[PDB]
């Protein structure tokens, strides 16, 4: 999954 | 609220003891408390509030993610019937990922959303309305799909249309807004050149007000400036 | 009882799906159900019930021992006053954490000590009656402390005396309940050298006897070996 | 910690 923050 | 009798400074207290013991639903129903006690929250209350929540749905996401993998793998050709309790079981974890979701959103619109002016608290609060909003769509299938999209893109955008206003494009806040309504395009609203796009130009803008900052924020916004990068290498 | 109304059965498959979901509060929700179904547990079936349970006990201790050694700090000399909220949330941590070994040990008399006859049944359970009065023991303190780990003593001293007559010293069982008695010994009891005597013992004889042994059972003995040489060079 | 099972 990509980042998120 | 079960909370209702606990000072809100013992509450803020206990929180960070949660935090601590890595007891992140303890952490979450401390928060509550403390919000539901009606005076606005600081920018360290704030970030206890996101912490905590963020814990607790990340792990329901993780485990949702599980069961609806087993879940199309059994609706595959070939695959042995095993019964409705796979599908009941992703249910039951979706549902209590799904409360979460409304009582994160019932705390923002009731009512930290409206007493926040300044730009750090409310875009801040309006990135998590989107991200809330965007959990939500991660499991929706039905009639109203399309309204919790919107509806996170809505948010996302009055944050996004406020931290360009009111803050520097190196502000953590906006950064971190920026890589979510990114990922918002890729994974939820099938727009990935506007989630490259997106990401290639806040780091850009970025890049370019680094040589305004003390050493501390530097290491602040570039830490974010490279989950950005992370995403687009992820991406291109 | 929540579970009253599911199957037996799908009380157990849910118990899987949420292990490898890693929600382990819903693995022993699911486990306790299908317990309260009356019928004895087989061999799988009793190891869903301990994993379940060692995982939220395990995460409650750790929490605990994070509370409690902040509390010790906040009493030390020079230490400033900060009011009850340290104490009041480790003990909120310790009731829950004693309410979960009151069910587990619940569970064993109700009934699945006195229906177990067979060694690898009752030798596990009698194991784990051991395992949660030592949890009860850590935290203890007041006028029974004496008397919960003297139980957890008697426990584990049955399982003993039944595993040395009726299992081979290699068996995974009687080993991993050797290694949690020497522990008791060590960390409980005040007794180090009965705690080193025992896990030299133990893995002397089972080193003994694993020429009769498979491939595979060789593997799931020496694992547990290994565990025991480990707490013998942290001994000494 | 010691090593339990
Ligand atoms: C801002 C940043 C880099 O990234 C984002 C971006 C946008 C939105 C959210 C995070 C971040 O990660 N953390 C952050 C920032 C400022 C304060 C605190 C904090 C106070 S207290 C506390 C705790 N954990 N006890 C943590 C944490
Ligand atoms: C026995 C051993 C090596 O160590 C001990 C020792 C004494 C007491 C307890 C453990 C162990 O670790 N595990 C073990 C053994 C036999 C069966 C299962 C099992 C069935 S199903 C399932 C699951 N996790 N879905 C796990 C697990
Ligand atoms: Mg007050
Ligand atoms: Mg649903
Ligand atoms: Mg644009
Ligand atoms: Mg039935
Ligand atoms: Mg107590
Ligand atoms: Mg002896």
């Amino acid at each position: 999954f990509p980042a998120t923050v | 609220g079960a909370m209702g009798s606990m000072e809100r400074a013992s509450l803020i207290q206990k929180a960070k003891l949660a935090e601590q013991a890595e007891r992140y639903e303890d952490m979450a129903a401390f928060m509550k408390g403390a919000v539901e006690k009606g005076e606005e929250l600081s920018c360290e209350e704030r970030n206890l509030l996101s912490v905590a929540y963020k814990n607790v749905v990340g792990g329901q996401r993780a485990a949702w993610r599980v069961l609806s993998s087993i879940e199309q793998k059994s609706n595959e050709e070939g695959s042995e019937e095993k019964g409705p309790e796979v599908r009941e079981y992703r249910e039951k974890v979706e549902t209590e990922l799904q409360g979460v979701c409304d009582t994160v959103l019932g705390l923002l619109d009731s009512h930290l959303i409206k007493e926040a002016g300044d730009a750090e608290s409310r875009v801040f609060y309006l990135k998590m309305k989107g991200d809330y909003y965007r959990y939500l769509a991660e499991v929706a299938t039905g009639d109203d799909k399309k309204r919790i999209i919107d509806s996170a893109r809505s948010a996302y955008q009055e944050a996004m249309d406020i931290s360009k206003k009111e803050m520097p494009p190196t502000n953590p806040i906006r950064l971190g807004l920026a890589l979510n309504f990114s990922v918002f395009h890729y994974e939820i609203a099938n727009s990935p050149e506007e989630a490259i796009s997106l990401a290639k130009t806040t780091f850009d803008e970025a890049m370019a007000d680094l040589h305004t900052l003390s050493e501390d924020s530097y290491k602040d916004s570039t830490l974010i400036m490279q989950l950005l990068r992370d995403n687009l290498t992820l991406w291109t």
